[PDB]
């Protein structure tokens, strides 16, 4: 399963 | 421990070229088992491994989704370091990401890893604790700043304790045939007389899994690390590796050479010679 | 940074003449991702050339595996010929039955 990624 | 997933992301600007390339795959060690690149003529998560097929519709839908945002996230982190380094926005550039967990063979986090690099140089990376960060370079701390800001290792590790170790444990379950199986490498040493003076004797190992494996030579039980060629563990296409490492041996000291091999899916480890 | 492809030519099982195998060609330690690899029949490109999903080494950098099902015999010769930012013409690796 994939996770969220954020913005850098 | 014994088992890890990962997700290798590759997000590349091509300036004049569109938008840039996003493409992810996921490993349960290594066997791959599902890509998505938004290169694709209609991009969603795919299978790409048997086991992973009989998860159902609202899999696929959950994952394509995540991955399709993950696309924008990239997109937008490419932009702001592009603005971190001063860059031109002539210059195409890499972000790549890696995150994962790695299980005991009870299936217990073993630790998690959530990682960046860009243009091939780390970047940012989650630390073991799975509560702090180690930044490269001062661009990095900008992100480590807003990302101490937002409590995104929360997030992570949430994800890295809970949802990463839980599928693992899943997929691990669902393709136990193939996961939890190991390939012992059918090994062989082969003679190449170079001149009258030299022959190379070359130790295989074909047809093994997973990848990780130790071949080494010795001339009298003295291990001939400086002298040794290792070529580089290198897929066969059907899920196993091969690797061979040879060393330049006098003509009539064949004898005085073993190779040795240690591989996960062997009992104890090999000794072999060439066997004229 | 700049990371020039290692490459490897051999087969998925031994060689043996007239027997049907798969030729590989696998490109590794490279970076950037953008690389273009030809499997060679005598020095023509062979069309039926699939590849592997773009990943990367925990070191970041890049590898591809390129393979077509082959039928080797004494008298063909089989060769990967690669182009990277890091090489000023492509580079041509020959199949040794032996590598």
């Amino acid at each position: 399963g994939g996770k969220k990624k954020y913005q850098l | 421990g014994s088992h890890s997933m990962r997700y290798f992301d590759t997000a590349m600007s091509r300036p004049g070229r569109g938008e840039p390339r996003f493409i992810s795959v996921g490993y349960v060690d290594d066997t791959q088992f599902v890509r998505f690149d938004s290169d694709a003529a209609s991009p969603r998560e795919e299978p790409r491994a048997p086991w992973i097929e009989q998860e159902g519709p609202e899999y696929w839908d959950r994952n394509t989704q995540i991955f399709k945002t993950n696309t924008q996230t990239d997109r937008e982190s490419l932009r702001n370091l592009r603005g971190y380094y001063n860059q031109s926005e002539a210059g195409s550039h890499t972000l790549q990401s890696m995150y994962g967990c790695d299980v005991g063979p009870d299936g217990r986090l073993l630790r998690g890893h959530n990682q960046y690099a860009y243009d091939g140089k780390d970047y940012i990376a989650l630390n073991e604790d799975l509560r702090s960060w180690t930044a490269a370079d001062t661009a990095a701390q900008i992100t480590q700043r807003k990302w101490e800001a937002a409590r995104v290792a929360e997030q992570d590790r949430a994800y890295l304790e809970g949802t990463c170790v839980e599928w693992l444990r899943r997929y691990l379950e669902n393709g136990k045939d193939t996961l939890e199986r190991a390939d012992p490498p059918k090994t062989h040493v082969t003679h190449h007389p170079i001149s009258d003076h030299e022959a190379t004797l070359r130790c295989w190992a074909l047809g093994f899994y997973p990848a990780e494996i130790t071949l080494t030579w010795q001339r009298d039980g003295e291990d001939q690390t400086q002298d040794t060629e290792l070529v580089e563990t290198r897929p066969a296409g059907d899920r196993t590796f091969q690797k061979w490492a040879a060393v330049v041996v006098p003509s009539g000291e064949e004898q005085r050479y073993t190779c040795h091999v240690q591989h996960e899916g062997l009992p104890k480890p090999l000794t072999l010679r060439w066997e004229p | 940074i700049q990371r020039t492809p290692k490459i490897q030519v051999y087969s998925r099982h031994p060689a043996e003449n007239g027997k049907s195998n798969f030729l590989n060609c696998y490109v590794s330690g490279f970076h950037p991702s953008d690389i273009e690899v030809d499997l060679l029949k005598n020095g023509e490109r062979i069309e039926k050339v699939e590849h592997s999903d773009l990943s990367f080494s925990k070191d970041w950098s890049f590898y591809l595996l390129y393979y077509t099902e082959f039928t080797p015999t004494e008298k063909d010769e089989y060769a990967c010929r690669v182009n990277h930012v890091t090489l000023s013409q492509p580079k041509i690796v020959k199949w040794d039955r032996d590598m």
